């Protein structure tokens, strides 16, 4: 038996982030613009951001849609200032 | 003579007991027991093999204390092929690393592959991350997303990389760091008229035939840029687009070639997933008479040695815990016993993996043999083998009653 295929359960979803400059509430998906090379998806957690594989990003957006269909876009210069977790 | 072979004393000065194998050397009218063939040749001065003599004959002649160099080689067979190949292989376990030195041509069969072009691998050493490609190592910083992003890297992938051994780290030559190229006089005025803007800005000229041509306006003129390098410069925010200009005016403006772009690749890196390729090797290749050797990098699932030979790797004792000594040694086909290194120095490497220095003088050479020309080898590899005393006639002429004991030996397991 392997791990069960379920929607990733983000902890304490919806609350405010601890670190400054967070582009949105905890559990939102953020992506880099296409004009600066291959796009990298990421998830905003309480104390920073974590990288996401292209397939998992679609599941989180499809599941957490609630009417939304696209992620937040951030410039490479500002993204580099947020702490990695 | 065929039923029960035997022997008798003759003009030859190196003799051995027909039934006990002990080695003896004559000096005048007295026989001295010698520690090994190397010291026996060096003491008598004749390149020869021991002559078997009847054991009852040796008992009649007078004796003396032991002579020679302890631990010297005991079998000479000079080999020096036309092509010399050496490799230093690093292998990581699923913590800790092992260093293996290979002599002779490597085996490229299987999933093994040469690393070139867009292929690269990331490793950790001294607290820093290094990118390995086209035979060079370049430092990278995990926070500079402006570099990692167009290059196709990920900060997690850069920070979680596996360690690298000191042996391989010193062997690989360093290149310029993967950082945003700093431009001189950036933000200042141009030295030449007609410059479309301040120095450090990117200028582009579209064409009817072929892709767009990017350029950087330097204080003394423009220099052409590759697309991937322009995307790095396009990240600071900075300007949304470069200045668009006519081909003719740009062709009339002065051209410069002052900045160095040698390290940036043409396309996003194809990072090798180390979990499947845990073995990486640095390879040096040279042909006799060529002015320069070829340096390359190889990676794969196992050391570049055939599975049939894999069982004959030699495991050293490694009394030296520092990084200057290898853990394993292997001699493939067309290996070299007699070697010279870049004023030159001569070394003899034994089958057991020890190296001994040989004097350049005619006496030392003529006594051992070694008249043929030695093969070349790189010092960054050869130094990893353990070193013994030099084969100098000036020090083989000694007597001892007993020898000093070896501290810190290692266990022999049956």
């Amino acid at each position: 038996v392997g791990p069960e295929l379920l929607v990733p359960e983000v902890p304490n979803a919806g609350g405010p982030a601890t670190f400054p400059g967070a582009p949105g509430p905890i559990g939102t998906v953020i992506v880099t613009p296409q004009i600066s090379g291959p796009q990298q998806y990421s998830l905003v957690l309480g104390d920073g951001v974590q990288t996401l594989p292209p397939l998992v990003a679609q599941i989180l957006q499809n599941a957490g849609s609630a009417g939304n269909t696209k992620p937040l876009t951030v410039e490479p210069s500002t993204l580099a200032k947020m702490p990695v977790v | 003579s065929f039923i029960s072979p035997s022997g008798q004393l003759n003009e030859s000065p190196i003799i051995a007991d027909r039934d006990s194998g002990a080695l003896y050397v004559r000096v005048g009218d007295r026989l001295y027991p010698a520690l090994n063939l190397a010291s026996a040749r060096l003491i008598t001065g004749r390149p020869d093999n021991p002559h078997l003599v009847r054991s009852s004959q040796i008992a009649t002649m007078p004796r003396g204390p032991l002579v020679g160099i302890p631990g010297a080689p005991s079998s000479f067979s000079p080999k020096s092929p036309p092509a010399s190949s050496w490799l230093v292989c690093d292998t990581v376990a699923t913590q800790g690393v092992t260093v293996t030195v290979i002599d002779g041509t490597p085996d490229l069969t299987g999933h093994r592959q040469i690393l070139s072009g867009s292929d690269a691998v990331v490793l950790r050493y001294g607290g820093d991350a290094w990118v390995i490609r086209e035979g060079r190592r370049s430092r990278i910083e995990p926070t500079n997303r402006a570099v990692l992003l167009p290059l196709g890297l990920t900060p997690e992938q850069v920070s979680q990389a596996r360690p690298m051994s000191r042996a391989l780290f010193d062997a690989l030559p360093v290149g310029p760091e993967l950082l945003v190229p700093e431009v001189p006089n950036a933000g200042g005025p141009a030295t030449f008229p007609g410059a479309p803007g301040p120095i450090g800005t990117v200028i582009v000229t579209p064409q009817i035939s072929g892709p767009q041509q990017y350029s950087l306006v330097l204080g003394d003129g423009v220099q052409t840029l590759p697309p991937l390098v322009a995307q790095i410069l396009q990240n600071a925010a900075g300007n949304t687009k470069p200045l668009t200009v006519e081909p003719s005016t740009l062709a009339k403006m002065p051209v410069v070639n002052r900045l160095d772009l040698s390290a940036y690749p043409d396309n996003p890196l194809e990072v090798v997933d180390i979990r499947e390729h845990p073995s990486t090797c640095w390879w040096w290749e040279r042909t006799a008479g060529e002015n320069r050797a070829r340096v390359r990098v190889v990676s794969g699932p196992t050391i570049p040695v055939a599975a049939t030979e894999m069982n004959k790797v030699v495991s050293l004792v490694k009394a030296d815990t520092s990084g200057r000594q290898a853990d394993q040694v292997y001699f493939g086909p067309d290996h070299a016993n007699f070697v010279a290194v870049t004023s030159e120095s001569l070394w003899w490497v034994t089958d057991a993996g020890a190296r001994f220095g040989v004097e350049d003088s005619k006496e030392a050479r003529d006594a051992l043999g070694l008249t043929l020309t030695p093969s070349l080898a790189p010092w960054v590899a050869l130094r990893l083998l353990p070193q013994g005393p030099t084969l100098s006639r000036a020090d083989a002429l000694v007597e001892h009653d007993t020898l000093p004991m070896d501290m810190t030996p290692a266990e022999l397991v049956v």
